[PDB]
């Protein structure tokens, strides 16, 4: 089970970036995964989630309309699409996923998370 | 409402919690140590949108409803709100659903922190 995010960097406010995670170890096509993220020095926040064979997905409510989540089931990839990227925004975001579910706590297992710099 | 650690053993057994599907009473005990540190008005937001209510944090997106959460599948038909109450019925009932469903790995915290270790240390001095 690895999650290996990517793509995270300096960004002007306006801008986009991509965020990627490679997944192995688990059947991806399924899985429930998701997108948090903390910023200094905030707890961690959610960002995103893609459940199910479904991919129904949902959105916090500081990023509706502005992220888009997305399975790249033929790369086993997970992809964030960050647009019109604002101050607020700078994070280090995590690919997540359980460990067991169902289960409380939410996402137990995450990747290394990669740096987003808003400025 | 932050519950001792004898009282809350007591509570517990007097609900029926003690050798519920096996696991004994300190299970049940330590497990709320670590998920609420005995405290029945415990709320922590979840990485996933969720959160968890009460004294033996009770999961919105599974088995308890509260209007803020994706996939909520509500399956203790018992509003989240329910389960922030000192007098731990609510929260015992839906303990029941749930651990009837993978026993109690559903609590991250006991999975973590409590199973397989000396659980009745936690309630041993309590009569």
């Amino acid at each position: 089970v690895q999650l290996l995010e990517s793509g995270g960097g300096l960004v002007q406010p306006g801008g986009s970036l991509r965020l990627s995670c490679a997944a192995s170890g688990f059947r991806f096509d399924a899985e429930d995964m998701g997108w948090v993220r903390q910023a200094p020095g905030k707890g961690l926040e959610w960002v995103s989630s893609i459940y199910g064979p479904s991919g129904s997905t949902y959105y916090a409510d500081s990023v509706k309309g502005r992220f888009t989540i997305s399975r790249d089931n033929s790369k086993n990839t997970l992809y964030l699409q960050m647009n019109s990227l604002r101050a607020e925004d700078t994070a280090v975001y995590y690919c997540a996923k359980y460990t067991s579910p169902p289960q409380n706590h939410g996402f137990d297992y995450w990747g290394q998370g990669t740096l987003v710099t808003v400025s | 409402k932050v519950f001792g650690r004898c009282e809350l053993a007591a509570a517990m057994k007097r609900h029926g919690l003690d050798n519920y599907r096996g696991y004994s009473l300190g299970n049940w005990v330590c497990a709320a140590k670590f998920e609420s540190n005995f405290n029945t008005q415990a709320t922590n937001r979840n990485t996933d949108g969720s959160t968890d209510y009460g004294i033996l944090q009770i999961n919105s997106r599974w088995w308890c409803n509260d209007g803020r959460t994706p996939g909520s599948r509500n399956l203790c038909n018992i509003p989240c709100s329910a389960l922030l109450s000192s007098d731990i019925t609510a929260s015992v009932n839906c303990a029941k659903k749930i651990v009837s469903d993978n026993g109690m790995n559903a609590w991250v915290a006991w999975r973590n922190r409590c199973k397989g270790t000396d659980v009745q240390a936690w309630i041993r001095g309590c009569r």
